[PDB]
């Protein structure tokens, strides 16, 4: 079945030992082309690659064995010759198509695979079904190891090649499977020749994909051992069955052999669980959430404002004394732009840095606004990044995404602070950043993008007619906040556990976070330097911290209350005082429903 | 926007266990006092739940046990305030109360065509294994908007009552009992007084499936076309942590039993006890002529026997022994009670019973010494040629017409196939009875089936032989029966009937329409999918490559062949059923 067009398509099999609690994808026509799985894939795990073809268009499938186990392939749905299947039983013909069925290790061949018209996608309500792949020699002894992929087929045509990721939805993979200990193959000893979870990692796996206001392309392709007739719960964003447009429900049995392209609909910020709804199965318990966050992250955080500290963005190699602390978001002065005198460290040492908010961050990406001097260009063209969570494990990011190559597209202008979108979810407490070419000197001023789970700090409405900040009550005295004509200053009283922060607000919400900004309040802010962080519930109610402020004049300085606080009466008493208070304040949050 | 203000608590209240009471098992369950707060006909199930467009939804929470137990909707609309799961809203003490706001996002909801509403589950979500263990669980109601009215019932239908498919472990609970028995609803045995409800209603209902046990609860109801997620479906197929539905269109009267088809959902004896009466209803009318040339005035004789015969099944199996007993149906051509009609068993259906495929002048006759049943799936057939073989059996020489002495004689979804399927089954004992071979196979189609004497068929079902004294075997005077270690050594899994695939080797020709009167039938209680090779199906135009199936069931298969080459057909499986799973296809 000679269809369509040719391209190399390599896949191998590198069979490891991996730790519970195998393949990969090469380009070229020959071998020698490692792409890692990245955070666009760190979680498949015994999941290989993702063989993607599209309407009646050949497949390449060249691959070896570099272990004890001959393997194959089987084909579901799909157009082939007769001779690709890889099985001993009857020949009703004589013995000559038998070299697919015992396949010896490094062997390249040449398939030809294909997805027939009325056979890939017909009635188009099914947009992209999922198929698989699998060498059928023991369903029970390789799928059941996992040595397994699907083959995601949709149109013909429209998606942008070669990168063949979908485009405009995210894609799951996740064949649920009772990954048992008693059978293992390539990583276990014993039968080399009460666990349900995906690539067989119980209570944990993080790091699973989302993007809000969209949907998904999920995949409950469950095709090994035919006693899982599972129940799946789900909570979060509901899955509901298309291709067959009248199932709606919700909740799903998952049954063996089956497949389903389910589509959730993303819409609700924060973690969720997941879980296994049989009985004494359900001790598996996956905690596993896909982190939606706020729509709103889209706009840098910290370095025009400066709360990713100017102490710390420090060159690893530095250079003189151009520090890159001494820059701002196009800051007035010259010298505003890190750049070390380019080294030939062709991917290792190159001039690369450690910088963080200070907290958790989920990093959108990086821009850049650079000020040539006169001559001094000062200009990136590529990028990449390394995260480290435990600053042992400096991972570098070599995504796969739909926008996201190799050395995936950064900074690679001179002004316009470039937009970059980080695909696969950031789990990061710092990082290693490193840009590559430039004129003789990589130029980079980081701007930050990130959202935490809550993250509301939007202006709260000081102002909105709901929760008024104006009457600002207190032992300190109704004030003066941006109701102008009036004097320049705040004014106090003592310094103790004296006021009481009766904001009238009065509303049951989410301001999930609070932030004391300065002012230019006639000399230098006097703020709250802390408060003994007290509860305000339904009543005439207190609470000594059994569930910092500002310290510096000129910044936008947060001490986040660390767990979420949300009750009828808003109080906070403050514990210190910088000698006064002399800021016009404006606290941010917003409101859940 | 219809605001529901709700009031709704929990109780620690008793029930049997055994059901056939002075043991008393207290166990925390859900009820509903008088608003703002301070049985043995529905059973352990607390409270409903409405749900419109537009609506927001607490629950006064009370709670009276030392383990904080929450809440939890299946309708997973809620948001982060509402959760009631948790990780590294979610316990409530006594006397902690509660307000919630379940806003129905349309997710939670069909919003279109499902059942008038969808209906997941009510249940929560702390402590699945032990405290749990006690009955806290209850039904949704998620419609479109302008349906509902506060009396119990929908407005565009007459009756709504729903049975719960789940089970909870009354044993690995905080207040065990060491003698295990399970329950559903708490309503098996059929200790549930009937709900007498009469014919020419506009039924419609919600059947509920969660579990905390492993197990299936794919329980078909007695003589009944159902309305279930668009498909003109037959057998309430369903595992747990989900909900179906039933809307029964009825017409006559009488009494029914209804229950799942495993070796533990009949034991013990899973079912219930229904009755139907009379009421004055009277709605649309019946049809009989199409415009007088497409008239199809078809109508056929038949006459079944019932034998109890020895078979001899299989020699060398292709890629005692083979004579087993076996109470199986025989086609006949004539009343003059001679000979075998089908007169060369032709190599497709081998030992496969007759082709049972309008009002009953396809009779049979039995040859026992006791009535044997014959009855098909799909119909609201009259008990005007009843055989209704109720809870209550009645007598066996003069009483009402529920026996056959010896000697004596549904427009399926277009989005199916060109015509439905559906298979029928021996409906005497369906454990017992169906056990010894007494099984037969259905076979209905469109009304586009005419010819003188009465687009490639075949036939073939992956049933077993599970005919479960001293003398039936090779062993001359002593051997048993009955004994799991011989019996499932004498397990005749099938396909189509011989002991394994027989002498009855199937072959095909070349770029032609096939189908398959696949089925699965037996007291197995595993699922089984297959996997076919090379092609694709039409299934709701989803040209897929595999299809599952649930015990007593077995649907269609249309194909498209337009192409060349040789294939080979099989079924994936575990262990147990590995060496089971294997099956034989050719082509040319």
């Amino acid at each position: 079945s000679n269809n369509g067009n040719r391209r190399n398509y390599y896949i191998a099999a590198e069979e490891i030992s991996w730790d519970y609690s195998v393949f990969r994808k090469y380009l070229d026509s020959t071998f020698t082309k490692r792409d890692p799985r990245g955070e666009y894939e760190e979680h498949l795990g015994i999941l290989g690659p993702i063989i993607r073809a599209e309407v009646d268009d050949v497949i390449q499938v060249r691959f070896k064995n570099l272990a004890s186990r001959p393997y194959s392939l089987h084909a579901h749905g799909l157009s082939y010759e007769k001779s690709s299947e890889g099985k001993t039983y009857e020949d009703d013909s004589p013995e000559w198509f038998k070299e697919d069925n015992a396949v010896q290790p490094n062997s390249s061949y040449t398939y030809v695979w294909h997805a027939t018209e009325r056979s890939g996608p017909e009635s188009p309500g099914s947009a992209c079904r999922a198929w698989a792949y699998y060498s059928a020699v023991n369903p029970e002894k390789d799928i059941h190891s996992g040595l397994i992929g699907p083959l995601l087929i949709c149109q013909k045509g429209i998606l942008h090649k070669d990168s063949n990721m979908p485009m405009d939805m995210r894609e799951f993979v996740l064949l649920f499977m009772t990954f048992d200990e008693k059978k293992s193959w390539y990583y276990e000893k014993k039968s080399r020749s009460e666990f349900h979870a995906i690539n067989g990692m119980i209570y944990s796996l993080p790091g699973l994909k989302m993007y809000e206001q969209e949907w998904v392309r999920l995949h409950l392709l469950n095709i090994g051992g035919s006693q899982d007739i599972h129940v799946v719960h789900f909570h979060g964003q509901t899955l509901l069955e298309n291709g067959n447009k009248q199932h709606q429900l919700g909740v799903w049995p998952l049954l063996p052999g089956s497949f389903k392209t389910l589509e959730m609909k993303a819409s609700k910020p924060g973690w969720w669980l997941l879980n296994t709804e049989v009985g004494e199965n359900q001790r598996a318990g996956m905690q596993t959430p896909f982190l939606i966050m706020d729509r709103d992250c889209r706009m840098p955080m910290g370095l025009s404002t400066g709360i990713i500290s100017d102490s710390q963005i420090k060159a690893s190699e530095f250079l003189g004394y151009w520090e890159p602390r001494l820059a701002r978001l196009n800051n007035g002065g010259s010298y505003n732009a890190w750049s070390v005198e380019k080294l030939a460290a062709e991917f290792a040492s190159k001039p690369w840095i450690q910088v963080d908010m200070q907290k958790e961050v989920i990093i959108t990406g990086i821009q850049t606004q650079g000020a040539k001097h006169y001559l001094k260009s000062c200009y990136t063209t590529e990028f990449y990044v390394a995260y480290s969570s435990n600053q042992i494990n400096w991972q570098i990011f070599k995504g796969n995404s739909t926008r996201n190559v190799m050395y995936f597209n950064g900074n690679s202008d001179a002004s316009t602070i470039k937009e970059n979108q980080f695909d696969p979810p950031i789990v990061a407490r710092y990082i290693r950043i490193s840009p590559t070419r430039a004129y003789n000197r990589p130029t980079l001023r980081l701007e930050l993008q990130g959202c935490e789970v809550n993250g509301c700090s939007t202006p709260l409405g000081m102002e909105n007619g709901k929760i008024e900040n104006k009457q600002i009550t207190a032992s300190s005295f109704r004030a003066r906040l941006n109701a102008q004509g009036r004097v320049n200053a705040w004014q106090a009283k003592a310094n103790n556990n004296k006021q009481w922060l009766e904001i009238d607000l009065l509303k049951i919400k989410k301001i999930t976070a609070i932030i004391t900004q300065g002012c230019k309040s006639l000399s230098s802010e006097m703020y709250v330097k802390s408060y003994t962080i007290h509860y305000s519930e339904q009543g005439v109610e207190w609470k000594p911290y059994r569930l910092e402020g500002n310290t510096n004049t000129k910044g936008h300085v947060k001490n986040f209350f660390n767990p979420p606080i949300i009750s009828r009466f808003i109080r906070v008493i403050p514990k210190t005082w910088n000698q006064s208070i002399a800021l016009r304040l404006e606290l941010f949050g917003c409101d859940i429903y | 926007a219809q605001l529901r203000q709700f009031y709704v608590a929990a109780q620690g209240i008793s029930w049997s266990y055994r059901p056939e009471s002075v043991t008393s098992f207290k166990k925390i369950v859900y009820r509903e006092y008088e608003p703002y707060f301070k049985s043995t006909i529905s059973g352990l199930l607390g409270p409903t739940l409405y749900a419109e467009v537009g609506d927001i939804i607490k629950v006064h929470f009370k709670n009276k046990a030392d383990k904080p137990l929450s809440i939890h909707p299946q309708g997973i609309r809620y948001s982060k305030l509402s959760e009631g799961a948790s990780y590294l809203d979610d316990a409530v003490a006594p006397g902690r109360e509660y307000t919630y706001e379940w806003s129905i996002s349309e997710d939670s909801g069909p919003t279109h065509d499902d059942p008038p509403c969808l209906t997941h589950i009510y249940y929560s979500h702390e402590n699945l294994i032990e405290d749990f263990n006690s009955g806290l669980i209850g039904p949704l109601l998620i419609c479109k908007k302008g349906t509902l009215t506060e009396g119990g019932t929908q407005k565009t239908f007459d009756k709504q009552i729903v049975l719960l498919f789940a089970v909870f472990d009354e044993s690995k609970s905080w207040s065990q009992s060491s003698s295990l028995m399970y329950t559903v609803n708490g309503y098996v045995n059929g200790t549930m007084p009937d709900i007498t409800v009469c014919a020419h209603d506009h039924i419609s209902w919600h059947l509920l499936g969660m579990s905390s046990g492993p197990e299936l609860f794919s329980i078909h109801f007695n003589g009944q076309v159902l309305e279930q997620n668009h498909h003109k479906v037959s057998a309430i197929t369903l595992v747990s942590a989900t909900s179906t539905t039933a809307n029964m269109t009825v017409g006559p009267e009488g009494k029914w039993i209804i229950s799942s088809l495993t070796p533990k959902h009949l034991q013990a004896g899973m079912q219930a006890y229904i009755d139907i009466k009379n009421c004055p209803k009277k709605t649309r009318n019946l049809k009989k002529i199409t415009r007088e040339q497409r008239r199809h005035m078809k109508r056929w004789e038949y006459f079944i026997a019932a034998e109890e015969v020895i078979w001899d099944y299989a020699p060398v199996i292709p890629a005692i022994g083979k004579h087993y007993k076996k109470v199986m149906y025989t086609q006949y051509e004539d009343e003059s009670f001679t000979k075998h009609t089908v007169n060369p068993n032709m190599k497709e259906d081998g030992i496969l019973g007759p082709i049972i495929r309008d009002t009953l002048k396809i009779v049979f006759k039995n040859m026992a010494s006791r009535p044997y049943s014959i009855y098909p799936h799909g119909v609201t057939f009259s008990p005007y040629e009843d055989e209704v073989n109720s809870s209550f059996t009645s007598g066996r020489n003069n009483t009402m017409i529920r026996a056959v002495q010896p000697g004596e004689t549904d427009e399926p979804t277009e989005n199916d196939a060109q015509c439905l399927t559906r298979p029928y089954y021996s409906d005497v004992d369906i454990m017992r009875d169906i056990a010894s071979g007494l099984i037969g196979l259905l076979l209905i189609c469109k009304s586009r089936s005419l010819d003188r004497r009465g687009d490639i068929e075949q036939q073939a079902v992956f049933a077993v032989f599970d005919e479960n004294i001293n003398k039936f075997c090779e062993n001359p005077d002593e051997v048993k029966r009955d004994d799991p270690k011989f019996y499932e050594s004498n397990i005749m899994s099938t396909i189509n009937g011989y002991v394994p695939e027989s002498i009855t080797t199937l072959g095909f020709c070349f770029d032609d329409t096939v189908q398959w009167h696949f089925c699965s039938v037996g007291t197995q209680n595993e699922i089984l999918t297959i996997h076919f090779t090379g092609h694709s199906f039409i299934y709701g135009k989803r040209h897929e490559d595999t299809l599952t199936l649930f015990p007593m069931r077995g649907e269609s298969v249309t194909v498209t062949m337009d192409n060349v080459g040789t294939w080979m057909l099989t079924s994936m499986n575990s262990s147990p059923r590995s060496k089971k799973l294997r099956l034989k296809f050719r082509d040319v």
